[PDB]
């Protein structure tokens, strides 16, 4: 055939961070399912958003909003545990169907959405020459995020190890954490990958006593 | 791998 129907821009959600994850390639011929995994950003979390996107974007505002629906009935369990299963299909007239299962719970929830939504093709050119653009750009930024949900974790994580003890150790060792877990929590609110990293060293550091 | 979802409002 020497012609075809596709959806022409990459279609996904958004995860952890703001940032956009793929699910359906551009350009890929229609009809069409795909299905991934995901779970929770942090502990105890009962509920998830899915934020339906279109484009070629890494930051996940700067990216078509198609969507989103909430998920709820998740089991208050720790991060990473649940398994929510996401799948967007696209029908033979461009009907964009999405959904998204709690394989624990079982708890399921979906969206309907309209072949005529999203960006023209003006709007289409420029999200790829504007992508192309700025590769670089948002090759740094997700990045940038990748470590700031690590940090965001060790964040949790350190203070959950602390005030779980109680020989805290000479509470100077827990003092040196806290004074440490400060300068993380701001560096994290920065745009410097390398800032985070530095921080994350040095509280992984004063935390010998902790990390035993 | 394991990506990771946010809470809503």
């Amino acid at each position: 055939v020497l012609l075809l129907d596709v959806t022409p821009l990459s279609l996904g959600i958004e995860t952890m961070g703001g940032v956009m994850t793929t699910l359906i390639a551009k350009n890929t011929t229609i009809p069409t399912k795909h299905s991934q995994v995901f779970s929770t950003a942090e502990d105890n979390q009962s509920a998830v958003t899915i934020h339906v996107l279109q484009g070629e974007r890494k930051r996940a505002a700067d990216n078509k909003s198609l969507g989103q629906f909430n998920l709820d009935g998740i089991n208050p369990a720790p991060r990473g545990m649940p398994q929510i299963e996401v799948t967007f299909d696209i029908d033979a007239d461009g009907i964009l169907h999405v959904s998204a299962k709690d394989k624990n719970s079982g708890k399921e929830q979906k969206i309907t959405i309209k072949a005529s939504s999203g960006l023209n093709e003006d709007e289409i050119q420029k999200m790829v020459r504007d992508a192309e653009a700025n590769a670089e750009a948002d090759r740094k930024f997700e990045e940038l995020v990748q470590t700031r949900n690590q940090g965001d974790h060790l964040l949790h994580s350190t203070r959950k190890q602390v005030e779980e003890a109680g020989d805290k150790l000479p509470a100077d060792d827990k003092t040196a954490i806290e004074s440490a877990l400060t300068a993380l929590e701001t560096a994290l609110k920065g745009e410097d990958k390398a800032a985070i990293e530095a921080k994350m060293q040095e509280l992984a550091q004063v935390s010998q006593k902790l990390m035993e | 791998k394991l990506y990771a979802l946010p809470r809503p409002t």
